RNA sequence: UGAAAUUUUAGUACCUGUGAAGAUGCAGGUUACCCGCGACAGGACGGAAAGACCCCAUGGAGCUUUACUGUAGUUUGAUAU
RNA sequence: GGUGUAGUGGUAGGAGAGCGUUCUAAGGGCGUUGAAGGUCGAUCGUGAGGACGGCUGGAGCGCUUAGAAGUGAGAAUGCCG
RNA sequence: GGUAGCGGAGAAAUUCCAAACGAACUUGGAGAUAGCUGGUUCUCUCCGAAAUAGCUUUAGGGCUAGCCUCGGAAUUGAGAA
RNA sequence: GUAUAGUUGAAGGAUUUGGAAAAUUCCGCUAAAGAGGGUGAAAGCCCCGUAGACGAAAUGCUGACAACACCUAGGAGGAUCCUGAGUACGGCGGAACACGAGAAAUUCCGUCGGAAUCCGCGGGGACCAUCCCGCAAGGCUAAAUACUCCCUAGUGACCGAUAGUGAACCAGUACCGUGAGGGAAAGGUGAAAAGCACCCCGGAAGGGGAGUGAAAUAGAUCCUGAAACCGUGUGCCUACAACAAGUCAAAGCUCGUUAAUGAGUGAUGGCGUGCCUUUUGUAGAAUGAACCGGCGAGUUACGAUUGCAUGCGAGGUUAAGUCGAAGAGACGGAGCCGCAGCGAAAGCGAGUCUGAAUAGGGCGAAUGAGUAUGUAGUCGUAGACCCGAAACCAUGUGAUCUA
């Protein structure tokens, strides 16, 4: 979402996980993956930029 | 569709590499044939050269001049007005403002092609001697301001 | 860099709207007592493009 | 003890022809066991040097002149000191 | 997609489809019970070419889809050994 | 010890200026320029010519026109024998 | 606050193949650290590290805010005074402005003439008048801009020893020329030197045992070890034969494969003048190659045009620039292309030009679709497919040879 500094500092995991904020969502970050976890508010801030 | 990809059909050609053996079709002089200055390196004459025959531009005469004060307009004919239904003050603003006249050139002139059935009103900088009759036939109002 | 268009053809040829070019005739600025009177009437008026010379010239007059 | 120039691969005969028009190699006939050693220099259009002659390059360079355009220098006039 | 009729010499050149090398990405794999490279084989495809096995060898390399090129050698009186 | 390349020196020959002088050597513009030579690397399929006219300070070069190839459009019946 | 030394920093054992495991098979643990390097082969948990956290005696640098230096006043009047001189400007001769004397404004230079003072002076592309905008002939001035000899920390669909710097190695060295100058070749044992004690031949070099080692056919010219070239042994053939050296047919002799209409050799018979380049024509006695191996030629940037594909479509589309990981990723509508043409032009407009013409004719319109990016064919500017001259211009080096 934003500075979830206690939820973003826990993703230096296995390569199952890569982490992008709500602003830097590109195409190659999405098409390469198989599933996406996302919060409720990240969906809203996506629907502001992507109208 | 994922990383492990298809182009569209006919979307991307390959190349043609030249000078690689006598069965591709372009080995030994590369589609250039035998000798002559179309077949050297960097040869070929400049454009429009025809031997020493006097070419076409030195054969027919120079003509004309250019006005320094040519003032030409940014024509809209008449059907373009026919979607502003009734009462707008067509103008060098709000008329444009939807993608109609970007870059007016010296003020807007109006022409007479070909059918207007509204009751508009126009503010331009010039008019033809039939657009006024076409507008006032439909009952509008015009002013050259 | 950009191409440079020819400044001998810009002073002699103007482009129409159908695609061709207008051309001003020759033998008009010299002696006339040799020529007849049909000739000097019929050499006032402009002619069009011959499609031989439209090939080699096309790229020079790329925008004007 | 120990090189060099040359060198498409070669088991490399003669005659009369044929052939971009004088062939060891093509055609038709004659002659001819296999391998060397010393001598001669007819041929292999033999080897060395991308003609020392000629023509062309819309090639260069050096020289001459009443060929063209200039110029160092020499001279003459106005003006300044 | 059985089956008819027709066609398939070729230089300069135009057109179309494929073989192979090195690197990048994603997926799936092999390898001290022997990878790359070298040698031999009587094998497969219409072509460039691809497998499998025997010996040598001692640390990396294939396969599929797309991409980018310092992407292929027999000749220069080529350059180096 | 002196004389230097637009120059020097010459009892005169285009003679000498570090084995080379119709103008020394070295570096730089410089990957100078060449209508002229020689070369240019994997494969298959389909079609496949020209050596002519005109003009050219042009004649072994170029330009358009003719002959080849690829993609469209239009009635057709315009092509042929 | 920062630069130049640093401190600390989580978590694994056994089995199988091994010379040696990080490899394999079971069961665990860690992560604000799964970026990288090293260890007897390929490691999150062995080592050096990384994330985090902490730290400066000495010298330098940058902010800050104190002090001290500086600098800076209003309104009205308009008699008189001041406001940059051999300057402005002109003739002549040259240069600089995209502008080559051209109808030639504006800026300098050489020479010779040479003004005015606010009722003034300059400029608005010869020149004049009117209007408008400006005060030369005195100085100073940060940032946005271009470059990298060197330092620190990084990255690459960059090279892997003929490549990459000329130079991975004691390279501007050896060597060449009086001099200015020119200028190379040459990387790799194994993990650990454990680099072969001792015996025998031989003057020694060199070798054969015996050992080290997983391996010595890894023994120092030391990983792998192709080709030309030089040797040894052998299955088949060859001493009456004219041979571009092959292929087609084929008796005998030997051999046994990726198993199949097998392999080697070849007495004898038919047919048959190599490979390139250049040419009307080649076997040519036109022109090139001694052999093997390596290197060794149509590319990229900026534009133009056409075919194909994609998104919008009477519309399409951003640029420089700001924030962002040298990134996708949004703002940014100045601008450019199409939607209307004709005329040299004033202008007119689905119409216009010439013309006396409402005539005729040229060029237009009557459904008539462009634009942005990718990719490919061709062309232009750049050395533009590479190799090759005789010569030209500008700095330097030479009279130890010879005149």
């Amino acid at each position: 979402e934003n500075g979830n500094d206690f939820a973003a500092l826990s993703a230096r995991n296995l390569p199952n996980v890569s982490v992008v904020t709500s602003d830097n969502v590109s195409v190659l970050d999405v098409v390469s993956a198989n599933k996406v976890l996302a919060t409720q508010t990240a969906l809203t801030q996506i629907e502001e930029v992507l109208a | 569709m994922k990383l492990h990809l298809k182009p569209a059909e006919g979307s991307r050609q390959v190349r043609n590499r030249v000078g690689r053996g006598t069965s591709s079709g372009n080995g030994k002089t590369a589609g250039r044939g035998q000798k002559g200055q179309k077949a050297r390196s960097g040869g070929g004459v400049r454009l429009g050269f025809e031997g020493g025959q006097t070419p076409l531009f030195r054969r027919l005469p120079k003509r004309g001049f250019t006005n320094i004060n040519r003032k030409d307009y940014a024509v809209v004919n008449l059907d373009t007005l026919n979607r502003f239904e009734d009462g707008t003050e067509v103008t060098p603003v709000v008329l444009k403002e939807a993608g109609i006249v970007k870059n007016e050139k010296a003020g807007i002139k109006v022409l007479a092609d070909g059918e207007l059935t509204k009751k508009l009103t126009v503010k331009a900088a010039k008019f033809s001697k039939s657009a006024q009759e076409a507008i006032e036939a439909a009952g509008g109002s015009i002013e050259v301001i | 860099p950009k191409q440079k268009t020819h400044r001998g053809l810009a002073k002699r040829v103007k482009r129409t709207g159908g695609g061709g070019l207008k051309r001003g005739r020759a033998f008009t600025s010299h002696r006339f007592h040799g020529k007849t009177k049909k000739q000097r009437r019929q050499l006032r008026k402009a002619s069009m493009v011959a499609k031989g010379d439209y090939k080699r010239i096309r790229q020079q007059l790329a925008r004007m």
